[PDB]
């Protein structure tokens, strides 16, 4: 009855307040996820890249029931935890197979807001 | 700036140890090293007494049940006082261990600073102690600190 | 008749290394008559140990000042001196013991 | 993100060191990073004739 994907794409999201780990397969239907809120951390320590680790790990061997054997890369956002996600990811024995070169670069959009000191 | 050496006396012919001698070095009030040497004889011999073993390897084992792996160390980055866990390394282990050993050993409360040792290396090699209380509960901040095991 | 000083906290170990069998003179006493606490008896033989002198010179000495601690200190560290300068063969050896500390 | 092209049969970090070095020349580090709160045109405009003469990044 569990539809038994062979190969899938995760989506990573990396802030500096939060990380978001998914997990999807070929058309981008979630399989797992998993985020620094969801491993405990509450405070600033989510963005950290020790959390970043710790949820690419679970998502990991969230994952590996579902079955996946190999996924692909579509990491975006900024912060300093994709390193470790990405370590965490290669760790877990979940080889990756792709990347790409996605971003939500916007060549004008709306002006952002103003600063935190006025 | 930099850091600094030291040294220490071996030699005890009473279950000879160098962390017998630093504990012997422990302990120690007003400049008074025979009464501290006194006090760890009677102790070990009361445990050799009571127990069927050699107290070298009950003092080794309580050690290694008390000495503490991780240390959570406070750091002040803005308004939030939070703290990181650290490696500590095998001198400060030990040290750490001599000091929870002697503190709560004079902390438990008894006739004699004698009898109160021998029972602390009895509920340290046993894990249920005093000091093992201290362990678990520094474990235990570490643990909870993980979230900074490196800046 | 080979002499020596085990200057050490003020108390000053007035050595005579000279052949006999094995007797240490503290103050014209006794091992056991002046120090209880056998404890720094065994460590006073420290170098008597490292180099086998046991039983062929004799320790006359004449103690002046100090505590127990400090005299059994001095006491040792006068046997070194006085042996180093007996025969400086095993000097290399203790070198790296020394007990000069200028306490 | 680096591009899409694929390298495999080395270690776990000689990927992130060509990651790192390729997405310099990608608006991944600067316009998706300097957009976060709101410059005047003024300073808007000073800050490329600063920056992309002065050489400070």
């Amino acid at each position: 009855v569990k539809k038994n994907i062979e190969s899938g794409i995760a989506h990573i999201r990396s802030t500096f307040n939060n990380t978001i780990v998914t997990i999807t397969d070929t058309h981008g239907n979630a399989i797992s996820w998993s985020s620094a809120g969801a491993l405990g951390f509450r405070g600033s320590r989510k963005s950290t890249p020790f959390a970043a680790q710790m949820a690419a790990e679970t998502a990991a061997k969230g994952s590996i029931e579902h079955g996946l054997k190999t996924l692909e890369v579509t990491v975006k956002g900024p912060g300093s935890g994709r390193e470790a996600a990405i370590r965490a990811l290669q760790a877990a024995g979940l080889e990756v197979t792709a990347i790409r070169d996605v971003t939500p670069v916007p060549h004008n959009g709306c002006r952002p807001p103003k600063r935190r000191r006025v | 700036k930099g850091p600094v050496a030291k040294r220490d006396v071996l030699p005890d012919p009473i279950y000879n140890s160098k962390l017998v001698s630093r504990l012997i070095n422990k302990m120690m009030i007003d400049g008074k090293k025979g009464k501290s040497q006194t006090i760890l004889y009677k102790s070990f011999d009361i445990i050799k007494e009571r127990t069927g073993n050699d107290a070298m390897e009950v003092f080794e084992q309580a050690l290694k049940n008390i000495m503490p792996v991780l240390e959570v160390k406070a750091r002040r980055v803005g308004g939030a006082n939070y703290q990181v866990p650290v490696e500590v390394r095998p001198e400060r282990r030990t040290t750490l261990g001599l000091r929870w050993l002697v503190n709560y050993a004079r902390l438990r409360g008894e006739k004699t600073m004698e009898e109160r040792l021998a029972n602390e290396i009895l509920d340290a090699a046993n894990n249920t102690g005093a000091a093992v209380k201290k362990r678990e509960d520094t474990h235990k901040m570490a643990e909870a600190n993980k979230a900074f095991a490196h800046y | 008749q080979y002499y020596g000083t085990g200057r050490r906290k003020s108390s000053v170990a007035r050595v005579r290394l000279v052949p006999g069998e094995g007797r240490i003179v503290v103050n014209n006493r006794e091992i056991s008559e002046h120090i209880p606490s056998a404890a720094l008896i065994e460590d006073i033989k420290q170098p008597l140990t490292l180099t086998e002198t046991a039983g062929t010179y004799d320790v006359l000495v004449n103690v002046h000042g100090g505590g127990l601690s400090g005299q059994a200190g001095a006491i040792r560290h006068g046997i070194a001196r006085a042996l180093l300068e007996a025969d400086p063969e095993y000097r290399t050896t203790l070198k790296r013991a020394g007990l000069l500390t200028r306490d | 993100m680096s591009k899409t092209v694929v390298r495999k049969n080395e270690s776990l970090e000689d990927a992130l060191r060509r990651f790192k070095r390729s997405v310099s020349k990608t608006g991944t580090l600067a316009e998706a990073r300097k957009r976060e709160f709101y410059e005047k045109p003024s300073v808007k405009r000073k800050k490329k004739s600063e920056a992309a003469r002065k050489r400070k990044f």
